[PDB]
């Protein structure tokens, strides 16, 4: 790749600028470059190109959004016929959206998930792997889409399965990972009584945890259990 | 609009 | 151009779902495809035109300044050594916005001012040739800064010659054009006082039109004038 | 920081 000539820790340095200047499409290109070192990545490492990612696609979502929103007004009855170009710009931008979420997919499958085996790397590799499949599930509508859909299902019940066994449940991992997979319960796969049920359930068992954290974790877990209960008070 | 992290 | 196969309309119309969208790099890209037309563009179209590069090159800028800053500390007595990485990084965000800075410089060149007649065309684009230098300014040290300088306080001045025989003071456009140029000669030509007695002219002159205004009219007037307002505010 | 438009 274009980054395959610079060096691995020159290539943090840069992401750790890119995203002091929010420059997230440059700080993806030398994660993605890190990566291709084929090394492991550390804990801040693992944050820096998660961060990266999810705010391009992010961008792109929110754009999808917009368009998706006037491509269905425009099928509407009544509405005047303004050609295919609400359609094809909408396309434009889920195609290179799918494009990003491919590219992550292919870091994870090649080959940052096969040789994470702590519990840290591996639930936040799969959490990843879940997103990104959920991602591609927000935009699907032809033969894959239940695939695609169950593909998002399988990483983040690998990745509940280990993290209930291996982390605290105070875990900002662990509430991350439940935080999201509530929300494909949700608005993916048409199971709001799950959605509820998962939040509620990893919100009090993080409540009862919490005693045992410093200051610090505390504040850190508090944080994403209050996502957990801005979701609970949104959906009940 | 709810929350991902 | 990757745009030569769509029609101007469609390009015009992607440009304004790009806007909704908050896609302003495909903005830009739809709108120089139109350009490249080579039809001469309405009120509308240029303001398409400018918002679009406006906001590219206004991100770019704004993660100079930060890498700038970050560079300026890093040569600071005392700063450990952290290698060329932040003046490469630096570099590569300058080379883009140079580039983007041509691209525009360039359309403006070919050919939109050359066929640009009326008073409300000519003097929009040759602030955006000065805007545009202006930029390339900000980021200039070499043999040619004093050139790029005076490339921009060129085209700001044949604009303003332009503004002030053929539009009212209250013109949003000229207004604009005073804003800038003002700021040009505060912070690129060391000439602080020329900036205020220009931002304060412009001003008073406003004011004094102000009455032969509709309310809609009015609304767009004083809208610049408190910018105007804003910066003296700052400078005095 | 100044305006510009
Ligand atoms: C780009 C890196 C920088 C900015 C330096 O750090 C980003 C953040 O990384 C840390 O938090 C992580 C973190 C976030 C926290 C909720 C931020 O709220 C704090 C202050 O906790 C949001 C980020 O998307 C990230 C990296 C992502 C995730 C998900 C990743 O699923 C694959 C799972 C939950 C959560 C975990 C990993 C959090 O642990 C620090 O703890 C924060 O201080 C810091 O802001
Ligand atoms: C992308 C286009 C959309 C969003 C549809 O329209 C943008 C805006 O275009 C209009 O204003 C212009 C305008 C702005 C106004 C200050 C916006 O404040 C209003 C409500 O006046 C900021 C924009 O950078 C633009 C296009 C640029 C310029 C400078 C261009 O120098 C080359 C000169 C001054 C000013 C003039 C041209 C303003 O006339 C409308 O009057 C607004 O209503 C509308 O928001
Ligand atoms: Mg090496
Ligand atoms: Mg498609
Ligand atoms: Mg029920
Ligand atoms: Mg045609
Ligand atoms: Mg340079
Ligand atoms: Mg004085």
């Amino acid at each position: 790749g274009a980054m395959g000539s610079m060096e691995r820790a020159s290539l943090i340095q840069k992401a750790k600028l890119a995203e002091q200047a929010e420059r997230y499409e440059d700080m993806a290109a030398f994660m993605k470059g890190a990566v291709e070192k084929g090394e492991e990545l550390s804990c801040e490492e693992r944050n820096l190109l998660s961060v990266a990612y999810k705010n391009v696609v992010g961008g792109q979502r929110a754009a999808w959004r917009v368009l998706s929103s006037i491509e269905q007004k425009s099928n509407e009855e009544g509405s005047e016929e303004k050609g295919p170009e609400v359609r094809e710009y909408r396309e434009k931008v889920e195609t290179e959206l799918q494009g990003v979420c491919d590219t992550v997919l292919g870091l994870l499958d090649s080959h940052l998930i096969k040789e994470a085996g702590d519990a840290e790397s591996r639930v936040f590799y799969l959490k990843m792997k879940g997103d990104y499949y959920r991602y591609l599930a927000e935009v699907a509508t032809g033969d894959d889409k239940k695939r695609i859909i169950d593909s998002a299902r399988s990483a983040y019940q690998e990745a509940m399965d280990i993290s209930k066994k291996e982390m605290p449940p105070t875990n900002p991992i662990r509430l991350g990972l439940a935080l999201n997979f509530s929300v494909f319960h949700y608005e993916i796969a048409n199971s709001p009584e799950e959605a509820i049920s998962l939040a509620k359930t990893t919100f009090d068992e993080a409540m009862a945890d919490l005693h045992t954290l410093s200051e610090d974790s505390y504040k850190d877990s508090t944080l994403i259990m209050q996502l957990l209960r801005d979701n609970l008070t949104l959906w009940t | 609009r709810r929350a991902t992290v």
